[PDB]
């Protein structure tokens, strides 16, 4: 602390932080009907050769 | 010569964007600009202050939101420039465009002059080798893996139902109405009014679309749910304040089916689907009726599809099936139906050479869109 | 080309000085003009009357002391000149104008033509090539290192709050009630003749801000320790004497949250706070709740923070981790984030064209004035 | 009762009333609280810590001035309480609660819950043998003799314009600004220190709307009046002293065009109006450019009306005809429009029994006003 001795104005005991106490989708299983699955490479394995 | 394919998706709410082989879009973010709302004064921070990205999706009150393509309708094409170049990023794509095919997502009945722009932009600032634009209903349908069907979306602000036999159909069958979730929250917004709720600034509305997502189901019965007397549940705030609902968090997605309400004279989405099957064949509609299908990020709630089937089955014919729930992700699906599409083998058919492009205009867009 | 500019930090009463780069405000002193209260005949004084200094101190019962800088506002300008040219004493600058720039401070919310005869001061009596003067929420900015933030500082008669993120400000969400401890000192006079005294001579009242600056704290409650009665700790007198003092001396600096004890319509200092806070997004709120940190000796009290944190758990709102920030360096922070402002690229882009600067008339960088 | 029911002109910033069939709101006065700033120990002074009247507004600086409607929706209800027994003075009444029937005005899109509480107190404080609150956009027209129209009124709580055909609301295109002639007061202020003038109470604030409505004007144009070099003519002040003027008598008004200035967002006044006309249909716009109806106190201004054409005039469609009504009460209009809605037979619907309003609550009037 060599600019603090200088300092006339010095009062320790309190920090300095603000830190006080501490304290730390039904469009999924929709049972009205039948939906598909991702299953990507099959289907374009499905589709392999469904070309012009 | 032929690159890696990019697959790309015109996100009306959220723009979503990959590349070929993959199987989710590692670039989703909303569809906006945020530039400077404030005073930005001091050096010593981010600047540039255009920023669009999580900076944007991290600070809110700090830049002002401003949404070209409303309705899938790109206003702001200044706007969608910078948002693509903004895609071009070393945080989004690395690379350059004059060197790797690209599809992307075509909005129905729109006009020519905006993909045609588009077309310019990529062809002329951009000089993308490979590029198309299409239907996410077929793309679907390869999420399906069927090919008959009729499929419905919900994107930002558009809703539309198209009627399908194995990729053949009747253009005079489709129907379309822009409307869905942005303008929901537009209506909460008035509830808010309503019920004296001050909310009005971009980001705040952007914070009042989540409360949206969230904070709302759809009662499927109508009146017996809107004559009674409510609780008015609270939900928190991001600063933390547990504000007041009621039963406008199932009414405001509930107007979709009286336009009315909002001043509007539409059809609702079971009109628009039940008037998109008159106009087609007598008994291959049973077929349609039981491949049907579902789109669109919209349409994420609880007691929607149930709802849906309520009113299907108020306006049904002489008891045919119906099949759509909930597959993976319907937003998904139609950019990893863009991967299936990518994914080609005789796929140059799908574009034109840039020099002929030049030595084309518009007359081979919509020679060869259609 | 080689001018170390010098940073001068000025205050409602207390001025700083020293050139760039140092750690240590070289010369500090406050705004006490004075001039001799007595006659004198026989040789052996000095001449001059405008005996300001460590003079002063060395012959306070002497001279008749005065504070031009009304709220930072100067009022004597002739006698602020000769303050000015006190410092630009040999043994005080030893430079001369054109020699070297200077830094200086803004207070907030003042008329500019206060700056505009000081500019013409400064650059046409004096010709320093460049000086810039500036908000002293930036300097606390530069010594926090931080950007984000609020910052209520508080010198001898003057409190202001500056809410501002990333250095990018919020000019309305800026607040402020200029008051602070001069009239506290008045206070403590209206006491002492409630005790049965009066200091009523200038060096007096110095004594007794002395005494202000030195038998004073602030007591977490208020009237859980105003019911009582302490010992009444007495308080040496320059005259050798010693006096009582009573629960006072932290009852005084209560007026700092009640105005009601001098009766006006004003606020208080967590209240300005508070309203800052609701003047700005409902996000960034609870981030601020953590960079804020106040500068000025009008912060040096026991209890000060305690209090302080007290009031914020009366009104902010559900769990925001806030304890308080505070260094020993507030009084000269101020300076020292100045100088580490001034040691920068200032000039490179914030200076004044003296030259073309006067010849395009004051209202230059008064349009530039932020 | 076969004599004159309650007409009240509920005013924003100042309230009135009066009778039907007559045409002098007999009692107006502002929406302030007067309570003491002192205390009397004298026996023999003035009493009642509670003032109304000239008295009132005659010792400022000793009466608190507590304003308690907030965007024309009061919020103390205790000292709405008071205001009725005011209402009901010797000065104006000596009536009872029960002997006439109670008309009083609204704006649009407020919390229902204002009715609800406003109705609760109205009869459980009075016996009222009828109530109702409607909007005095009707009874304008009513004033004008029109039947179609837009009216803005431009009053201290709540500045709102309506489009009207015949009667035929639409909701869809109301639109409501929520400013205020006192931001504007507040404005002043800010010009007042700008210009280095000490003025923060609540008495001044008076003196300020003084100020407003005799200094201030308004300048027709925009920005060529803004470099307009001033002359900063002297305001004699009413105690005795005299303050400068400056360009800002013209500069703040323009606020209320440039909201963004102040940070709240919005697009002015004129292209609101111009946005609600928007909200229509095609042709019947055209009539309504012939159906300019002002109202509202904070509309007289030396330069108003032509500087708002020719705000009109950069907001014109394409070369169409545009007339501009401009009434002499743009206030009193409403209360007399009111007297002649209470001077009418057919106020059946509008005539609600107490009991009524035991069975049902204010939903029962809430179906009436809507
Ligand atoms: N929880 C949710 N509830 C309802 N809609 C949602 C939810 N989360 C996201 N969304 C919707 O995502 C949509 C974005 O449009 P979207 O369907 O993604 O079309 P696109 O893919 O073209 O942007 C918005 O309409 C919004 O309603
Ligand atoms: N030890 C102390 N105790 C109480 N107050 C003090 C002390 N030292 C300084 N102060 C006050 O704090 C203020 C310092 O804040 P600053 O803005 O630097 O002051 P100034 O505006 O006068 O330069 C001084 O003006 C003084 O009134
Ligand atoms: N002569 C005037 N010039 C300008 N503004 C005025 C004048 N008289 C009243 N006002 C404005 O009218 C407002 C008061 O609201 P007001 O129009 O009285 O609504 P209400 O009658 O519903 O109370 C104030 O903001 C005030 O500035």
């Amino acid at each position: 602390d060599p600019k603090y001795a200088d300092l006339p104005g010095i009062a320790r005991n309190e920090p300095d932080v603000y830190e006080t106490s501490d304290l730390p989708q039904e469009e999924l299983t929709s049972t009205s009907v039948e939906h598909i699955i991702v299953n990507p490479n099959a289907a374009y394995d499905k589709f392999k050769d469904k070309r012009v | 010569i032929a690159n890696q394919p990019v697959v790309i998706d015109n996100g009306s709410g959220v723009i979503k964007a990959g590349f070929a082989g993959d199987q989710i879009p590692k670039y989703c973010f909303p569809n906006y600009v945020g530039r400077p709302k404030h005073v930005r004064v001091m050096a010593g921070a981010l600047e540039g202050d255009i920023f669009i990205g999580p900076k944007a999706e991290e600070h809110r009150g700090l830049l002002s939101i401003r949404y070209p393509m409303e309705h899938g309708i790109v206003k702001d094409w200044n706007d969608m420039e910078r948002i693509w170049q903004y895609v071009y990023s070393k945080d989004q794509l690395q690379t350059f465009s004059e060197e790797h095919p690209v599809l992307l997502t075509e909005a129905p009945l729109n006009p020519r002059k905006n993909r045609e722009r588009a077309a310019e932009v990529f062809f002329e600032t951009f000089n993308v080798p490979a590029l198309f634009i299409s239907m996410q209903a077929v793309l679907s349908l390869y999420a399906t893996g069927r090919t008959t069907g009729v499929v419905l979306d919900s994107g930002d602000g558009v809703t539309h139902a198209v009627p399908i036999y194995e990729g053949f159909a009747m253009p005079h069958s489709i129907m379309r109405i822009d409307i869905a979730g942005r303008d929901v929250s537009r209506f909460l917004r008035l509830y808010l009014r309503k019920e004296g709720y001050d909310f009005h600034s971009s980001s705040e509305f952007e914070i009042v679309k989540a409360i949206k997502e969230r904070a709302c189901y759809l009662s499927i019965n109508p009146q017996k749910d809107e004559t009674l007397e409510t609780e008015k549940a609270q939900y928190y705030l991001p600063d933390g304040s547990t504000i007041e609902i009621g039963p406008s968090r199932f009414r405001a997605p509930e107007l979709l089916f009286r336009p009315d309400l909002i001043g509007e004279e539409s059809e609702g989405i079971h009109e628009v689907l039940v008037f998109a099957i008159q106009k087609s064949d007598m008994d291959l509609r049973r077929t349609l009726f039981s491949n049907i299908v579902l789109s669109g990020g919209s349409t994420l709630f609880k007691g929607f599809g149930d709802r849906l089937l309520s009113e299907v089955k108020k306006l049904a014919p002489k008891d045919v099936k119906i099949r759509i729930s909930a597959p993976q992700e319907r937003l998904y699906s139609t950019w990893i139906g863009g991967s299936i599409l990518a994914s080609l083998d005789t796929f140059k058919k799908m574009w034109v050479s840039k020099k002929e492009y030049e030595e084309d205009g518009a007359r081979s867009i919509h020679r060869k869109t259609f």
